[PDB]
């Protein structure tokens, strides 16, 4: 059987300063049991006694027996003094009903209901609903909220009266996503260089929880934080991984990670680590090029290179070639290793077919690819003579070797023909792909 | 465990208190011997009860645009103290009220910080 | 003349209002009628009140080396006022009142203002 | 002269104790009191307050007819309040300044001054005292600017301080102005609005700038920013401006700056001109000659406001690429010199002809040409059987005959044994065609 009290009432009004008394009628009765906001008192006396009611007194009584069953009074106090009580403490989760602790004194009182500081009009869709008992509770707490400050309001022989000042505060919920961004996407390093990456967490509140774990490797690595609030729902941190002295077995992927209780992100970096620096060089032609004297022709190498190179130089027959040369990384990315050299040779002679080296080092390693240029020539006739066989014989020369005919009416090959003859014109005509010439020469009989 | 929660930007404090007269006067209900009694004994009142000083300060400041001034600051603690609250509150009567020049009012704050790192 | 006193620095004043609690209480020893008055009988005495006053108000705040502070613009108004003092004593107390920035700073700004086409 | 009782030049009065003066001259005018800034005249030869306040210690003057004057001192022994101030204190460089905390009691010992918030006053800061006056601080240095100061007394071993003293300094020059102009000369077209911004540096807001035309006395129309940088630091910045530069507003300005030290000056100069222009210098002569295969390098010097739009080298009226070159001849903001080069390698003897320059701005363009000349040891194009040998030639071949780019042809009859040769040569060298009989048989 549930207690029963008297008074009779489910509220109850006294004056200030005046006695309050309850009494519960229990066989079984245990405690007595007074709430309000955050202060509760538990006593154990048949009855309850405040001959000095206050402000404070406001509450709700509440009496229970050992069968575990309780029944209640509620309880106002006529103050003109103090028609509010409040905790200031304010905070909401977004989207979720939010309570106002300014629970009255006297409940007979009008317009209950909650005001902008300053003037200001409250935002338009902030709707709420009043209970003297508690306070009043705001529907639907958004994040324009944040910082709104508010009055309780009630009215008074019409005069309206406002309880101290009460600041909303907001805790997000989260809708959408971290974001998260690593400084620089892939790594090459020396062995036994330090490594650091910084990885970059912005969401709208530190209870994002971000790391950084090594792929295919469940254990937490070590790791340094910064953090930013940049004003209202704008959070940032930075995250600093480092290995002071790093290994090449450290080689592999690093995943910076972020979950809030919408969802993970991550971003990766990958590192390679190696023993010592590497020249790879890839010629783009092919390494014996073939030109026409007064012609042009380029030389041209692409080649990897870690550490950065340091020395780049063309050297033709022992003499270090100079002006003709540019030379430029192939993408201007933070990760390319990668360089272009080029010699442009501009209406080359034929005295300089021969051979062209491409020199560079970095701090662990030189190295050197070749190129060999054949100047073509047209061919000339640089010997010819009539001897006492009665035969003949041409010197013809240039490059590639030349060819020589006869008819009647590094650097230059050599070639020549010999033959007889024994009225008229007998020519040598001499020729390769780049060119002609042709000499002659007469004999007589009278 | 929510030493994480705390910002860094607690360095400014040191800024704040320079910008503000010696002889200022702000108000705290300090929990008592904070200095004395042990670390996890006040904690929770005086997180609270900071969370509504430094609002109370965020009132007396007005914004301006270019530079650092004292409502940043201030606006930025007031963040980092309620997530502290809502830490509190969630991994876990009223001291009488009492003034304090700026000096002495950062150094409970910054005492408060310091306690939070090292919790249960 | 002495318009050439008042540099440019007064324009911080915004910015030191606006760092200032507005609860915050200032000391000076005003002199009334101040705002009806034509201006050369109280600027001369309220350009020596505002030297000390801004200079007990600087003792207050302490210097920050990275970016600007009270202490700094205070004390470029202190040397603006010592300056005005100086030029009106040269080329030409009632008792105090308790006023919040924002009103101290109006006061100021209207006695550097006295120093547009003074005479 | 007059005189007054009671009879010594001091008198001592506990607080709220009657002061009564009577001044005894028939020629009196009047009783006059001074303290601080205090005045007060009586024409009454008898002056009595029945209680005296602390404020009434002060200086008691009686004068009369004659002229002829007595004064009588007076101190009011208040045990509240042992000091009178006035906390404006002000102090020029190098002269003596006194600190107004005269005694409302002279049986005080130890009067002597001492810095707030305990710390010790500098080295060679000194003081002489009065209880008439206050303390005195000898030679102010600047060193002493903003230095806090106390009033300190012993009053039956009880010590005394004042309220604060502050102690803020003018500074006396001892050093010119300093001066600085953003740049040292200008040139515009007319129709620019010349600006130029003066830079003047001194321990004091009270150094005086002007910026004069030169050889005038006329006003220029002048804005100004200043600002103070720490202290005895002051910074002022002085901008001229006309808002269309003229042809007859080219000429010369100063900025001046002076203090009761003494003066400095920095001066800018105007060009304005109405006109924009180029002025061409070719380095070398518009003819160039060249032996076939030989490296040319040809350049041309040029001044030109405005700064040139196009730059381009044509050959034989076909635009010329990739081997034309720019930069000024300085790097400087004055510059208005720039070089062009053109680089030609090994030429090709077909590759003689003319070579130009052109340039242009918004107002003016401007071309200079170059005539190039490729010579060649003649090449023997053909060789024919009479019989013909033609040569191809810069400088014109000469052609020889032995037996044992223009054109040019020799021939001769062939009417024993033989080789005939052919020799075509000039200033480059000698080709050689080689035509051969025999008769046998
Ligand atoms: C976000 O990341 C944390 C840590 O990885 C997750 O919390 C872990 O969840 C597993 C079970 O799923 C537990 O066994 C671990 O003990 C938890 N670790 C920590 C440090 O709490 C969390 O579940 C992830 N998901 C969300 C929505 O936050
Ligand atoms: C890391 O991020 C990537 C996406 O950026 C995730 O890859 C996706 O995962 C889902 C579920 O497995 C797949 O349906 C998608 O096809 C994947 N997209 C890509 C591009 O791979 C990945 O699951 C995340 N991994 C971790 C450990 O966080
Ligand atoms: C600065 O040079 C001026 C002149 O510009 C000095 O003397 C002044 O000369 C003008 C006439 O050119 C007079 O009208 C001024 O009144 C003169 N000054 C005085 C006090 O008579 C001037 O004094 C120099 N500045 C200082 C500080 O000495
Ligand atoms: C501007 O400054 C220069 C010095 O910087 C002054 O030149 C001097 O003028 C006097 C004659 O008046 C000469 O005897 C000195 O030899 C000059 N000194 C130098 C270094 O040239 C000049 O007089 C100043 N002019 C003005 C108007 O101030
Ligand atoms: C790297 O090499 C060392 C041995 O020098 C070893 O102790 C360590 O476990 C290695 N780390 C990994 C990830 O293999
Ligand atoms: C310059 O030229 C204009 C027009 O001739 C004239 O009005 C002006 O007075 C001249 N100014 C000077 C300094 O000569």
């Amino acid at each position: 059987s549930p207690p029963s009290i008297h008074p009779g009432k489910s509220d109850l009004i006294v004056r200030v300063g005046d006695e309050i008394r309850l009494l519960c009628t229990d066989p079984g009765f245990v405690k007595w049991t007074f709430e309000i906001l955050d202060e509760t008192n538990e006593n154990k006396q048949n009855e309850w006694i405040t001959e000095k009611a206050e402000a404070t007194n406001t509450g709700k009584y509440t009496c229970t027996n050992k069968h575990g069953l309780s029944n209640s009074i509620y309880v106002f106090v006529r103050d003109p003094a103090k028609l509010f009580l409040v905790d200031r403490s304010l905070y909401g989760k977004e989207d979720n009903d939010t309570l106002v602790r300014c629970p009255l004194t006297d409940p007979e009182v009008t317009n209950y209901s909650l005001k902008g500081c300053q003037g200001k009009p409250l935002p338009k869709d902030l709707r709420f609903i009043p209970d003297p008992k508690a306070g009043i509770m705001i529907k639907s707490v958004k994040r324009a909220y944040h910082r709104l400050c508010l009055h309780c309001s009630v009215d008074q022989e019409g005069k309206s009266v406002l309880s101290e000042k009460f600041i909303l505060k907001v805790r997000p919920a989260f809708k959408a996503v971290p974001v998260v961004s690593v400084s620089k996407a892939s790594y090459l390093l020396r062995e036994g260089e330090e490594f650091t990456v910084t990885c970059t967490i912005k969401d709208v509140s530190s209870s994002v929880y971000s790391t950084w774990k090594r792929e295919n490797s469940q254990t937490k690595l070590q790791e340094k934080y910064n953090s930013w609030h940049h004003g209202d729902f704008n959070y940032e941190r930075q995250a600093t991984l480092t290995i002071s002295s790093a290994r090449v077995n450290d080689s592999g992927v690093f995943m910076c990670y972020a979950n809030n209780t919408f969802g993970s992100a991550n971003v990766t970096t990958t590192l390679e680590v190696v023993d010592k620096g590497f020249i790879n060089i890839f010629p783009m032609i092919n390494t014996t090029v073939f030109v026409n004297d007064g012609e042009n022709v380029d030389l041209i190498v692409e080649y990897e290179a870690f550490p950065k190179p340091e020395h780049q130089q063309w050297i033709y027959m022992n003499r270090t070639f100079t002006d003709k040369w540019e030379d430029y990384p192939k993408s201007e990315n933070e990760s390319n290793i990668r360089y272009v050299s080029e010699l442009h040779l501009t209406r080359l002679k034929g005295t300089e077919g021969g051979t062209y080296t491409f020199l560079v080092s970095n701090s662990d390693v030189n190295a050197a690819i070749a190129f060999n240029v054949y100047v073509n020539t047209k061919p000339e006739i640089l010997t010819y003579d009539r001897l006492v066989n009665g035969m003949l014989q041409c010197v013809a020369a240039g490059f590639p070797e030349p060819t020589i005919d006869w008819y009647f009416c590094f650097g230059k090959l050599v070639v020549q023909s010999s033959i007889d003859s024994s009225n008229g014109t007998v020519e040598c005509k001499a020729y390769n792909d780049v060119g002609k010439t042709s000499a002659y020469f007469n004999f007589a009989f009278k | 465990i929510c030493r994480n929660r705390v910002t860094n930007n607690v360095k400014d404090v040191t800024k704040l208190v320079a910008n503000l007269p010696k002889d200022y006067m702000i108000t705290l209900k300090y929990v008592p011997g904070m200095d004395v009694l042990p670390s996890h004994c006040w904690i929770s009142e005086m997180v609270v009860q900071l969370s509504d000083s430094l609002t109370d300060l965020l009132d007396k400041f007005s914004n301006i645009s270019e530079g650092l001034s004292n409502y940043s600051i201030i606006d930025k603690l007031v963040n980092i103290v309620d997530d502290l609250v809502e830490c509190v509150k969630e991994n876990s009567k009223s001291p009488e009220p009492r003034l304090f020049t700026p000096e002495e009012f950062f150094r409970i704050f910054n005492r408060s910080i310091d306690a939070f790192k090292d919790f249960v």
